[PDB]
């Protein structure tokens, strides 16, 4: 005597959306504090004043 | 499945009233699974072959 | 609209109605963040019941 | 969120292997509802009405 939604199954489809998907990324802080030295090799020496 | 009647030319008679009826779905589902095999074999026997 | 001793039929009452309707849905995006799991979008000031 | 490590020089010890690590997502949902009203009013009353 009558059609109740439970009765349609899956001649109803389920949708999708990807608008809560998209997080932001977040970079290092010390690189964008301090100077990025360019390094082309392991192991850079520096020389300082010590006394 | 719905069912239907027969309907009488009436404006007072019950049998001049058309039937309501129901119809009803039920869900199925494919469901994909993989089948898969690995044939090792020599390079070389592989370079040989002609066919 | 109605049914029984509270029913009106508005063709012969000479009446008519407006159905008004809408179909609304709500999400709340709570998700991982750049700081961690499971972070909630929304905080709230609760009124004051002790001042 | 996934995990990164910092990582040795070797062939043979426990440090010098990447660590594996993991990403995960999770489902959040709009359901619709629906929200109405009906409005009856008298017919001739909208034509007696100068608005």
């Amino acid at each position: 005597a009558d059609i109740s939604r439970a009765e349609v199954a899956t001649l109803i489809q389920e949708a999708y959306s990807d608008t809560l998907l998209a997080a932001a990324k977040q970079g290092s802080t010390v690189l964008s504090a301090f100077q990025n030295v360019n390094m082309g090799t392991k192991t850079t020496h520096l020389p300082v004043l010590a006394t | 499945l719905p069912e239907a009647g027969w309907v009488g030319e009436s404006a007072t008679e019950p049998e001049g009233v058309i039937p309501t009826s129901k119809v009803t779905w039920a869900n199925r589902t494919l469901v994909a699974e993989e089948v898969a095999v690995i044939i090792p074999v020599p390079e070389a026997v592989i370079d040989d072959a002609t066919v | 609209l109605g049914t029984g001793e509270n029913q009106i039929n508005l063709a012969e009452r000479d009446m008519v109605a407006l159905r008004l309707k809408a179909r609304f849905a709500y999400v709340l995006g709570v998700s991982a963040t750049s700081v961690g799991a499971n972070q909630t979008p929304v905080g709230v000031v609760t009124p004051d019941v002790t001042a």
